[PDB]
C-alpha cells in the first residue's frame, strides 16, 4: 500500500531541516 | 451565479473588514519593530523543571516563575554554539520578530535577556505537544479535524503575509496543540521580511515547494504550497512527496503529479489541486484574488472564519492536562546542566538582543 511504503521509507519520524 | 444578493453582500463586508483589521495590525507591528523590548527578567527568577526539546537549536526547559507561580517554556541558546553555525542573523530576528507580532495562533515571548554564557526566551508554556506526536498516535485526522486546524494556519499566514513576513517553516513537527486545543506557531528561525522575491534554500524536504527546490527567486506563495502539504499529511496521515531520500522527494515535487487516498473527499482533492500547483501563475493564494481562493473554497465552506479567530469553535480534540507543569504531552530528555560562565561571551555579535 502506499502507506506500507510509507514506512518503508523511514521518513516516518521527525523530519529535519536540510 | 454562485451567491444569491444576502451571501455575496456579507462576503463582501467580511473580506473587506479583513482588511481593515490587517491594516491595523500592521501598524501596531511596525511600530514594535522599530522600538523592540530587551532585558525583562533573570535567570534567578525560574525554577528548571525538565526539558521540553534538545537540538542542533540549542533546548527549551518547562520553568517555573518564582514569585507569580506560572509556567513557561524557556528556549535557551549557547551564544557560542550560534556563532559557530553562523546563526547570529536568524536568532536576532526570530527574537524580534516574536517579540513584535501579535495573534491568538502566534506564541507569546513574555520575557527574553541574556547573560554571559546564554540567550534566553521565555515564552508561555504549551502543554498540548506537537501536532506530528498527535497525527502519528491517531494515524490520520478526519476532514473536519484537519480543516479546524488548516482554517487557523490560513488565518495565520494571512497575518503574516500581510506583515510582508514569510513563514517558510510550516510541518507538524513544528505546530503546538494548547490546552484548549488549538494550535500555537512557535519557530520563527526562518521568517524574513519579503515584499517581493527571496532566494535562500532552506526548509524541510517534504515541505518544500518546486520553486525552492529548482532554485529561484520564490514569494510567499511557498507558504501556500506548504499548506497543501500540511493539509494533506493531516488528512491522509503520511505526505503527498515521501522517498527514502531526498533527491528521489524532489524528483517528485517538481513533477507535476500527485496521488491521492481514495477516501479523500472531491473536494479535498480540488483544494490540493490548486495549493499542490507547480505553476506559480495557478496556485491559490498566488491569485489576483489572494487568500480569498482559499477561504472560499468548497472544502471550508463550513468554516465559520471569524468564530475560529474568537477561538469560539469547540476543538476536535483536547489534549490530556493534569494540571499545570503537567509535561505527559512531550518527550523525555536528559538534563544537561545550564553551565553559565565567569566571562562574557560573543557580547558584540548579540549586543542587541
Ligand atoms: O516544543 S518546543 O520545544 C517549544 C518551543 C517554543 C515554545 C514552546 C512552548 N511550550 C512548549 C514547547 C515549546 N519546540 C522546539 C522546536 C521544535 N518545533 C516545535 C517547538
Ligand atoms: C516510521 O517511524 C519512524 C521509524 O520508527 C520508522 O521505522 C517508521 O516506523
Amino acid at each position: 500500500t502506499t502507506y506500507a511504503d510509507f514506512i518503508a521509507s523511514g521518513r516516518t519520524g521527525r523530519r529535519d531541516a536540510i | 451565479g454562485h451567491m444569491g444578493n444576502a451571501a455575496a453582500a456579507k462576503k463582501g463586508s467580511e473580506q473587506e473588514s479583513v482588511k481593515e483589521f490587517l491594516a491595523k495590525a500592521k501598524e501596531e507591528f511596525l511600530k514594535k519593530w522599530e522600538s523592540p523590548s530587551q532585558n525583562t527578567a533573570q535567570l534567578d527568577h525560574f525554577d528548571r523543571i525538565k526539558t521540553l526539546g534538545t537540538g542542533s537549536f540549542g533546548r527549551v526547559m518547562l520553568v517555573k516563575h518564582k514569585e507569580t507561580g506560572n509556567h513557561y517554556a524557556m528556549k535557551i541558546l549557547d551564544k557560542q554554539k550560534v556563532v559557530k553555525l553562523k546563526q547570529i542573523e536568524h536568532t536576532l530576528n526570530e527574537k524580534r520578530i516574536l517579540q513584535a507580532v501579535n495573534f491568538p495562533f502566534l506564541v507569546k515571548l513574555e520575557f527574553s535577556f541574556k547573560d554571559n554564557s546564554n540567550l534566553y526566551m521565555v515564552m508561555e508554556y504549551v502543554p498540548g505537544g506537537e501536532m506530528f506526536s498527535h497525527l502519528r498516535r491517531i494515524g490520520r485526522f478526519s476532514e473536519p479535524h484537519a480543516r479546524f486546524y488548516a482554517a487557523q494556519i490560513v488565518l495565520t499566514f494571512e497575518y503574516l503575509h500581510s506583515l510582508d513576513l514569510i513563514y517558510r517553516d510550516l510541518k507538524p513537527e513544528n505546530l503546538l496543540i494548547d490546552q484548549q486545543g488549538y494550535i500555537q506557531v512557535t519557530d520563527f528561525g526562518f521568517a524574513k521580511r519579503v515584499k517581493g522575491r527571496t532566494w535562500t534554500l532552506c526548509g524541510t524536504p517534504e515541505y518544500l515547494a518546486p520553486e525552492i527546490i529548482l532554485s529561484k527567486g520564490y514569494n510567499k506563495a511557498v507558504d501556500w504550497w506548504a499548506l497543501g502539504v500540511l493539509i494533506y499529511e493531516m488528512a491522509a496521515g503520511y505526505p503527498p512527496f515521501f522517498a527514502d531520500q531526498p533527491i528521489q522527494i524532489y524528483e517528485k515535487i517538481v513533477s507535476g503529479k500527485v496521488r491521492f487516498p481514495s477516501h479523500f473527499s472531491s473536494d479535498l482533492k480540488d483544494l490540493l489541486r490548486n495549493l499542490l500547483q507547480v505553476d506559480l501563475t495557478k496556485r491559490f493564494g498566488n491569485l489576483k484574488n489572494g487568500v480569498n481562493d482559499i477561504k472560499n473554497h468548497k472544502w471550508f465552506a463550513t468554516t465559520d472564519w471569524i468564530a475560529i479567530y474568537q477561538r469560539k469553535v469547540e476543538a476536535p480534540f483536547i489534549p490530556k492536562f493534569k494540571g499545570p507543569g503537567d509535561t505527559s504531552n512531550f518527550d523525555d530528555y536528559e538534563e544537561e546542566e545550564i553551565r553559565v560562565s565567569i566571562n562574557e561571551k560573543c557580547g558584540k555579535e548579540f549586543t542587541e538582543f
